[PDB]
C-alpha cells in the first residue's frame, strides 16, 4: 500500500510489545535507520506506481509528505533515474521533475515484448542444443 | 486442544453407536467449542488455524441442520456468533464480512418472523450498522499474490462463500443493489435513510460533506450506539471521499488544489491531501495531482480504461460522463442515425409496406411448397428413420466383424 | 390489481414452436404443446416451451401427462429456475375441445395460459396470441370457459436479441458470421444514405409550400443528439489526441503482427 | 458438392439451434468449463443439417462433476416420441474465454471420432471473444489420426505414428451460404417486428452503445489473451 | 361457479343465474320467461337490480357482458350498467368486469365508442394501474386512426383531461398532458373557444413544472403554429419574457394567478437554465467563469452549483474546467432559426461526410 507512518507502526510498535527493541543500546539508532529506509523506499514505491499516470512531478510535495530534507529528496530521485537509466528530466534548481512515460497500452505491449523475447531466445537454446 | 477435540467430536459423530442427533448430543459439543474458539479469537491468537477448524465444524454443523431439520435456537446461536464472525472479518477479509452481514440480516429476519421479537430500538441500531457497514469492500493492492495467482484465493473465498451458504462473494454495485429492495430500508433510521439519499440519490458534489459530516460524528459516539459502528465511521468516511472523488472526476475537467482543500473540510489537511494522493497512487481515478502552481487535473479523455473506471467500473450512479471508448463512435454514429429514420420516416414506413409485399409474395407461394414439402419430408422422415438407424446398427456389426475376421487370419 | 396482464416472450421459444410443428411427426395442421418460464405480479416471463404427444379431434383431446411430468424434471434439472405457466396451440383460436385441454391441466392443479399460434397469409394476422380463460365454472359439468386476452411483447436475454437481429438478416439474404463489423457499416451507410435523403424530402417540403413541422426542433434535437456524441467536440488538441491513439492502436496491431510471426518463427523450428 | 474428408460433407446449422443455445447461455456458471451437450442431425443434400441440440447438465456451480445416464437415456426416448430419433452428429461448447482447447477435450473427440466419422465438434465464440468474426467454428478431425486409432500414448504409440506424419491442422466446415426453406414463418415476424413493435428493435440496437462505452473491451480480451499465450507458450 | 357448457339456452341459462340473487331477480326472470325468452328486456335486470351488497357476481357477469354485445346496439348497452361499479366504490371486482372486454375483442372496439367506454368506466372506476396500461394501446391505436366525427374525439380529449391531474406522478402528469396538448393542438377542438381555455392552461402547465423549459414545446411542433401570440392568450409574452432574461421582466409582465401561488422560486430556475444557454450559445461555446458570475449574478463557487445541476439536467454536458472552458455541448434547449441553420448547415456537412466515407469503405469491404 505504501504508507510509510503504517509501515513504522506496524514495525515499532510490535517489536516493543513483543520485548524485541529492549535488547540493545542502539534501539532508537537503530529505529531511525530503519524509519530513514521505510521514507526512502515508500517514496521510491509511490515513484514506480504513480510514474504510470504522472506527466510532471513537484519535490517540495514530496519533501514533506515524505517528511525528508531537500538533499535527501534530490538524493534519492537522482540515483533511481540515474541507475535503472530511466527517461525522465530531472529540475534541481526549479524543483521539478518532468517524464510522461503513462500508459497502460505500453504495459501489456512490453509485457508481449518481453513474452515475445523469451520465444526468440528459446528458439535459439533449441538450435544450441541441437548442434 | 481445540484442534485435537475437534479430530475427536468428528470421530464419535462417525461412530453413531447408540447415538444420533435426535438427542441434541452434538450441540453441547459443537456450543463449548465455538464458546472456547470464539473466545480465544477475540482475546488473542494466530489468525489463520482458528478459522481452518472452525469453518470444517461448521460444515458438518450445517449438514447436521439440514438434515435434522433447522432448528430455532442453535440458529439464533449461530447468528449471535455470525455477529462476532463479522467484526473480525472487518479487520481481515471484507468479502467475507460481506457475505456474514447478508447471511446475519437474512437468518435474523427468519428468526423475528419464527419466534417473534420486540426489540424495536435494538433491531434500528442493528438495521443502521447493517447498511452502513455492509458495502464497504476495497481493492486488491497485494502485487505478489497476483502474480502468484489471485486465482488460488479466489477459489477458497468462493468455496469458504459456498460453505458459509450464500454462493460466491458479492459484488459493490449489487450488494447496494438488493439491500435496498429488501423491506429492512423501510425500517431504517430517519438520520440514516437521509444519509442514504444525500449519498446515493442527491450526490450533488459541492454540497456533500455539508451532509455528511454532521451524521458521521454522530454515529462516532459511543455510550448506546454499537462500538462496532464507531470503528466503522473511518472506513464510512474515506469510502464517502471515494465515490466523491470519482463523481468529481467525471464532472471537474481541472481543478485548483486550493480549492479542492475547501470543498472537502476534514480532520487535518496533510491527511486530506494524503487521502487523495494514496487514491492517486493506487489508481482509483484518473488524475494528475501536482503542478508548479498547485493545480490537479483529471483531464478528458486521456485515459478512459482501467484506470478512471475504478477497476472495472464506477461507483455510483449514471453522470459518468461520454468519454470515447472501443467501437462506441461507430455504434453512436448507427444508433443515433438509425433511431431518426425508424421513428418517423416516411420513406422507411414506404420501405417497408413494399417489403411486407415482398414477404407475402413468397408467404402466399411458401404456403404451396409446405403442402408439397409435408409430402416429400413424410416420405423422408419414415425412410430416414430406417435408412439411417440400418447403417447405425453397422458402424457396431463391424467392430465384431473386424474381431471375428481377425480371429480367422492367425 | 388482477395478476397476469403482459406476457414476455423471445425468439427462442418461437422458434421452439416452429422446430416441433416442422421436422415434422405429422404435425402438420393441430399442434400441442407446453410452455414454461417463471412470473413477476402483472408479467409472465415465457422463457422455453416443448410439446407432448397429443390429439385433438371432434370430440376427442388426447394429453400424454405423465410424458409431460418426465419432461418437467428432465426440464428441472437442465433448468433450476423454469416453471409450467400453460398450454400452446397452432390455429383457429378458441375451438371447443379447449373444455378438454384445460380438464388436461386440471389434474395437474396451477393456473393455466393459452398461447394460439396463427399461420394466415395475412400481415394484419398476428403470429402469436395470447388468453387466460375467465369463467371458468367447474363444479356443474366441467370446465367451460371464455376468453381474457393478454398482450405479449418481447423481453428476455439481449444477446438472444442481437442474434435474433442477425438471424433476421440471414432471413433477408446470408449475411455470414465472418464480415460483421463490415457489415455492420455498410447497414450503417445504409441508413447514413436514408438520412441524406430523409432530411433532402424533409427541408425541400418547407420550401414547396409549408412542411416539416413535425420534423422541426425534433430533428434538430435528433441530430444534435448524433453531433455531441461523435465527433465529441471539435479542438486541435483532441484530434492531435485521436491520432496519437491510432499511432498506439497500429503499434499494439503492429506488435501482435511480430507476436504472430515470433510464434510462427517458434512452429517453423518444430516442424522439420 | 459439399463432400470432404473420408465421406464427410459440409454443415448446415438452423437458427433454430443458435436460438436453443443462446438460452442456455454462458451464465449460472460463467467462468466454469461446461461443454453444453450434443448436436442432432441428419445426412441430406450435399451437406449434413443439424436440427436440434440439448443440453447435458452437470453439477455445476464453479465445480463440475459429471452426470447419470438416464438424463441422455429418457432425453432421447423424449425426443424421438415427439420427432424423429437420436441421430447425434456433433457437440458443442462455448464456454468460458475465447476459443481455447483443454487438452481432454480432444482425446474426447478422438474417441468420438473414431466411433462416427461423420460429425463436427462446435464450439461457439460471440461476446466473451468480442463478437468478432468467426464466431460459429466447426471442426472435424484428421483421417491418419483417425485410422491410427487407438493411441497416441507418451512416446511408444507416439514415435511410430508421428513419423508416419498425420495432420492436424484441419477441415473447418463451411456454415451458412443459402436458404433452409424454413425462414418463411421467421419471415412473415419480421414485418410485424419492425412494424408497431419498433420499441423492442431499437432498444436492442441501443444496448450496444450502453455496452461498448462502458466495457474495456479492447483492452480486457488483451490481457486475457496475453495470460492465454504466455500460459501456453512457456509450458511448451 | 357452475359451468357454461350447459346446452345453450344461453339467454336461458343466464336468466336461471339471475334467479340465484335476490328474490326480485328471481320475479322478473321466471315471469319474465313466460312472457319472452328475449334479448333486451331479459338483460336489464342485470343493469337494474344491484350486485347485492358486495361485488361476488363477476363470474355470472363475464357470461352476461359478451351476451349483450352481439345482438343488437352494443354501445348503448355497454355505456349502461357502468355508473353502478363508481357507485359501489370498490374497484377490483369492477375492474375485473372491464378488463375481461377491453379493446380490439367481442363485438370490437368501436371504430373507438367501446373502447372510449371500457377507458371512461376504468378511471372513474379505478387509478394509475388501469389507465398506464390504457395509454400505451391508445397512443399506438391513435396513429392507425382518429374520428372523422368530432364529438367521439372531444369525449377523448375530456377523458384525458380528466387523467392526466389524476395521475398522482408528475412526469406521468407530464408524459399524458403532453399527449393532451398533441391532440389539442394536432386537430380536434378548433373550436377556438375550446382552444383558449386549454391555451391558457398550456401557459400554466409550461409555469407548473420546471422541467417544462419555457416556450421550447409549444415552439416544437404544431401549437405556437397554431395558437395566436397575443390576441387574448398572452402567449408570445412569456417568448419575451424569456428572452429579455431578467426578475424585472417577470415583474413587469406577470399575473395574479401565477403569483399568488406564486411563481417566485421558478424564475430563478428559469433565469440559470435560460442564461447559461444563451452565453454559450452565443459566445461561442466555451464561456469564462468571471462573464458566468456577472451574468447569473451570483458568486463563483454558486456558477459552480449552478453548473452541477446544469449538468444533472443534461442542458450542458461534458467536464467542467477551472476558470475557461466552463460549460460545454448538448445544447437541448430551443434555438428556433439558430437550430434550422444549423440542421441546414449539418446536412451539407453529412452528404460530403456520408459519402465520401461510404467510397472510402466501398474499396476496403
Amino acid at each position: 500500500m505504501g504508507d510509510w507512518k503504517t509501515c513504522h507502526s506496524f514495525i515499532i510498535n510490535e517489536k516493543m510489545n513483543g520485548k524485541v527493541w529492549d535488547l540493545f543500546p542502539e534501539a532508537d539508532k537503530v529505529r531511525t535507520m530503519l524509519v530513514r529506509k521505510i521514507q526512502e523506499e515508500s517514496l521510491r514505491t509511490y515513484l514506480f506506481t504513480y510514474s504510470s499516470v504522472y506527466d510532471s512531478i513537484s519535490m517540495e510535495t514530496l519533501s514533506d509528505m515524505f517528511e525528508l530534507d531537500l538533499p535527501t529528496v534530490h538524493s534519492i530521485i537522482s540515483k533511481m533515474i540515474i541507475n535503472e537509466e530511466l527517461m525522465a528530466s530531472l529540475d534541481q534548481p526549479t524543483q521539478t521533475v518532468v517524464m510522461h512515460r503513462t500508459e497502460p497500452t505500453a504495459q501489456q505491449n512490453l509485457a508481449l515484448q518481453l513474452a515475445e523475447k523469451l520465444g526468440s531466445l528459446v528458439e535459439n537454446n533449441e538450435r544450441v542444443f541441437d548442434h | 486442544k481445540l484442534c485435537d477435540n475437534l479430530r475427536m467430536h468428528l470421530s464419535q459423530i462417525q461412530r453413531h453407536h447408540n447415538q444420533s442427533t435426535a438427542i441434541n448430543l452434538n450441540n453441547p459439543e459443537s456450543q463449548s467449542m465455538h464458546l472456547e474458539t470464539r473466545l480465544v479469537q477475540l482475546d488473542s491468537a494466530i489468525s489463520m488455524e482458528l478459522w481452518q477448524e472452525a469453518f470444517k465444524a461448521v460444515e458438518d454443523i450445517h449438514g447436521l441442520f439440514s438434515l435434522s431439520k433447522k432448528p430455532p435456537k442453535p440458529q439464533l446461536m449461530a447468528n449471535y456468533y455470525n455477529k462476532v464472525s463479522t467484526v473480525f472479518w472487518k479487520s481481515g477479509n471484507a468479502l467475507f464480512h460481506a457475505s456474514t452481514l447478508h447471511r446475519l440480516y437474512h437468518l435474523s429476519r427468519e428468526m423475528r418472523k419464527n419466534l417473534t421479537q420486540d426489540e424495536m430500538q435494538r433491531m434500528s441500531t442493528r438495521v443502521l450498522l447493517a447498511t452502513l457497514s455492509i458495502p464497504i469492500t476495497p481493492e486488491r493492492t497485494d502485487i505478489a499474490r497476483l502474480l502468484d495467482m489471485d486465482g488460488i484465493i479466489v477459489e477458497k473465498q468462493r468455496r469458504l462463500a459456498t460453505l458459509l451458504g450464500l454462493q460466491a462473494p458479492p459484488t459493490r454495485i449489487g450488494l447496494i443493489n438488493d439491500m435496498v429492495r429488501f423491506n429492512v430500508l423501510q425500517y431504517v433510521v430517519p438520520e440514516v435513510k437521509d444519509l442514504y439519499n444525500w449519498l446515493e440519490v442527491e450526490f450533488n458534489p459541492l454540497k456533500l460533506c455539508e451532509r455528511v459530516t454532521k451524521v458521521l460524528n454522530w454515529v462516532r459516539e459511543q455510550p448506546e450506539k454499537e462500538p462496532e459502528l464507531q470503528q466503522y465511521v473511518p472506513q464510512l468516511q474515506s469510502n464517502t471521499i471515494l465515490r466523491l472523488l470519482q463523481q468529481v472526476a467525471q464532472i471537474y475537467q481541472s481543478i485548483e488544489f486550493s480549492r479542492l482543500t475547501s470543498l472537502v473540510p476534514f480532520v487535518d489537511a496533510f491527511q486530506l491531501e494524503r487521502a487523495i494522493v494514496d487514491a492517486a497512487r493506487h489508481c482509483d481515478l484518473q488524475v494528475r495531482i501536482d503542478h508548479t502552481s498547485r493545480t490537479l487535473s483529471f483531464g478528458s479523455d486521456l485515459n478512459y480504461a482501467t484506470r478512471e473506471d475504478a477497476p472495472i467500473g464506477p461507483h455510483l450512479q449514471s453522470m459518468p460522463s461520454e468519454q470515447i471508448r472501443n467501437q462506441l463512435t461507430a455504434m453512436s454514429s448507427v444508433l443515433a442515425k438509425a433511431l431518426e429514420v425508424i421513428k418517423p420516416a416516411h420513406i422507411l414506413q414506404e420501405k417497408e409496406e413494399q417489403h411486407q409485399l415482398a414477404v407475402t409474395a413468397y408467404l402466399k407461394n411458401s404456403r404451396k411448397e409446405h403442402q408439397r414439402i409435408l409430402a416429400r419430408r413424410q416420405t423422408i422422415e419414415e425412410r430416414k428413420e430406417r435408412l439411417e438407424s440400418l447403417n447405425i446398427q453397422r458402424e457396431k456389426e463391424e467392430l465384431e466383424q473386424r474381431e471375428a475376421e481377425l480371429q480367422k487370419v492367425r | 390489481f388482477p395478476g397476469g396482464r403482459v406476457v414476455r416472450l423471445h425468439p427462442v421459444i418461437l422458434a421452439s414452436i416452429v422446430d416441433s410443428y416442422e421436422r415434422r411427426n405429422e404435425g402438420a395442421a393441430r399442434v400441442i404443446g407446453t410452455l414454461l418460464g417463471t412470473v413477476d405480479k402483472h408479467s409472465v416471463e415465457v422463457t422455453n416451451c416443448f410439446s407432448v404427444p397429443h390429439n385433438e379431434s371432434e370430440d376427442e383431446v388426447a394429453v400424454d401427462m405423465e410424458f409431460a411430468k418426465n419432461m418437467y424434471e428432465l426440464h428441472k434439472k437442465v433448468s433450476p429456475n423454469e416453471l409450467i405457466l400453460g398450454w400452446y396451440a397452432t390455429g383457429h383460436d378458441i375451438t371447443e375441445h379447449s373444455v378438454l385441454i384445460h380438464e388436461y391441466y386440471s389434474r395437474e392443479a396451477p393456473n393455466p395460459i393459452h398461447l394460439t399460434v396463427d399461420t394466415s397469409l395475412q400481415n394484419g394476422r398476428m403470429s402469436i396470441k395470447a388468453y387466460v380463460s375467465t369463467s371458468m365454472g367447474v363444479p356443474g359439468r366441467t370446465m367451460g370457459v371464455m376468453f381474457t386476452p393478454l398482450t405479449v411483447k418481447y423481453a428476455y436475454y439481449d444477446t438472444e436479441r442481437i442474434g435474433v437481429d442477425l438471424i433476421m438478416k440471414t432471413c433477408f439474404s446470408p449475411n455470414r458470421v465472418i464480415g460483421l463489423s463490415s457489415d455492420l457499416q455498410q447497414v450503417g451507410g445504409a441508413s447514413a444514405r436514408i438520412q441524406d435523403a430523409l432530411s433532402t424530402v424533409l427541408q425541400y417540403a418547407e420550401d414547396v409550400l409549408s412542411g416539416k413541422v413535425s420534423a422541426d426542433n425534433t430533428v434538430g434535437r435528433f441530430l444534435m443528439s448524433l453531433v455531441n456524441q461523435v465527433p465529441k467536440i471539435v479542438p486541435d488538441d483532441f484530434e492531435t489526441m485521436l491520432n496519437s491513439n491510432i499511432n498506439d492502436l497500429l503499434m499494439v496491431t503492429y506488435l501482435a503482427n511480430l507476436t504472430q510471426s515470433q510464434i510462427a518463427l517458434n512452429e517453423k523450428l518444430v516442424n522439420l | 458438392g459439399g463432400s470432404g474428408d473420408s465421406a464427410v460433407k459440409q454443415v448446415q446449422i438452423d437458427g433454430l439451434v443458435v436460438l436453443k443455445i443462446i438460452k442456455h447461455y454462458q451464465e449460472e456458471g460463467q467462468g466454469t468449463e461446461v461443454v453444453q451437450g450434443v448436436l442432432l442431425g441428419l445426412v441430406v443434400e450435399d451437406r449434413l443439417e443439424i436440427t436440434n441440440c440439448f443440453p447435458f447438465p452437470q453439477h455445476t456451480e464453479d465445480d463440475a462433476d459429471f452426470d447419470e445416464v438416464q438424463y441422455q437415456m429418457e432425453m432421447m426416448r423424449s425426443l424421438r416420441h415427439v420427432n424423429i430419433d437420436h441421430l447425434h452428429v456433433g457437440w458443442y461448447q462455448s464456454t468460458y474465454y475465447g476459443s481455447f482447447v483443454t487438452r481432454a477435450l480432444l482425446d474426447s473427440q478422438f474417441s468420438y471420432q473414431h466411433a462416427i466419422e461423420e460429425s463436427v465438434v462446435l464450439i461457439y465464440d460471440p461476446i466473451k471473444t468480442a463478437q468478432g468474426s468467426l464466431s460459429l467454428k466447426a471442426y472435424r478431425l484428421t483421417p491418419k489420426l483417425m485410422e491410427v486409432c487407438k493411441e497416441k500414448d507418451f512416446s511408444p504409440e507416439a514415435l511410430k505414428k508421428a513419423n508416419i506424419t498425420f495432420e492436424h491442422m484441419f477441415e473447418e466446415v463451411p456454415i451458412v451460404i443459402k436458404n433452409s426453406h424454413l425462414i418463411n414463418v421467421l419471415m412473415w415476424e419480421l414485418e410485424k417486428k419492425s412494424a408497431v413493435a419498433d420499441k423492442h428493435e431499437l432498444l436492442s440496437l441501443a444496448s450496444s452503445n450502453h455496452l461498448g462505452k462502458n466495457l474495456q473491451l479492447l483492452m480486457d480480451r488483451v490481457d486475457e489473451m496475453s495470460q492465454d499465450i504466455v500460459k501456453y507458450n512457456t509450458y511448451m | 361457479f357452475i359451468d357454461i357448457s350447459e346446452e345453450d339456452q344461453a339467454a336461458e341459462l343466464r336468466a336461471y343465474l339471475k334467479s340465484k340473487g335476490a328474490e326480485i331477480s328471481e320475479e322478473n326472470s321466471e315471469g319474465g320467461l313466460h312472457v319472452d325468452l328475449a334479448q333486451i328486456i331479459e338483460a336489464c335486470d342485470v343493469c337494474l337490480k344491484e350486485d347485492d351488497k358486495d361485488v361476488e357476481s363477476v363470474m355470472n357477469s363475464v357470461v352476461s357482458l359478451l351476451l349483450i354485445l352481439e345482438p343488437d346496439k352494443q354501445e348503448a348497452l355497454i355505456e349502461s350498467l357502468c355508473e353502478k361499479l363508481v357507485k359501489f366504490r370498490e374497484g377490483e371486482r369492477p375492474s375485473l368486469r372491464l378488463q375481461l372486454l377491453s379493446n380490439l375483442f367481442h363485438g370490437m372496439d368501436k371504430n373507438t365508442p367501446v373502447r372510449y367506454t371500457v377507458y371512461c368506466s376504468l378511471i372513474k372506476v379505478a387509478a394509475s394501474c388501469g389507465a398506464i396500461q390504457y395509454i400505451p394501446t391508445e397512443l399506438d391505436q391513435v396513429r392507425k386512426w382518429i374520428s372523422d366525427w368530432n364529438l367521439t374525439t372531444e369525449k377523448k380529449h375530456t377523458l384525458l383531461r380528466l387523467l392526466y391531474e389524476a395521475l398522482v406522478d408528475c412526469k406521468k402528469s407530464d408524459a399524458a398532458s403532453k399527449v393532451m396538448v398533441e391532440l389539442l393542438g394536432s386537430y380536434t377542438e378548433d373550436n377556438a373557444s375550446q382552444a383558449r381555455v386549454d391555451a391558457h392552461r398550456c401557459i400554466v402547465r409550461a409555469l407548473k413544472d420546471p422541467n417544462a423549459f419555457l416556450f421550447d414545446h409549444l415552439l416544437t411542433l404544431k401549437p405556437v403554429k397554431f395558437l395566436e401570440g397575443e390576441l387574448i392568450h398572452d402567449l408570445l409574452t412569456i417568448f419575451v419574457s424569456a428572452k429579455l432574461a431578467s426578475y424585472v421582466k417577470f415583474y413587469q409582465n406577470n399575473k395574479d394567478f401565477i403569483d399568488s401561488l406564486g411563481l417566485l422560486h421558478e424564475q430563478n430556475m428559469a433565469k440559470m437554465r435560460l442564461l447559461t444557454f444563451m452565453g454559450m450559445a452565443v459566445e461561442n461555446k466555451e464561456i469564462s467563469f468571471d462573464t458566468m458570475q456577472q451574468e447569473l449574478q451570483i458568486g463563483a463557487d454558486d456558477v459552480e452549483a449552478f453548473v452541477i445541476d446544469a449538468v444533472r439536467t443534461k442542458m450542458v454536458y461534458c467536464k467542467i474546467d477551472q476558470t475557461q472552458r466552463k460549460v460545454v455541448v448538448s445544447h437541448s434547449t430551443h434555438r428556433t432559426f439558430g437550430k434550422q441553420q444549423w440542421q441546414q448547415l449539418y446536412d451539407t456537412l453529412n452528404a460530403w461526410k456520408q459519402n465520401l466515407n461510404k467510397v472510402k469503405n466501398s474499396l476496403l469491404s
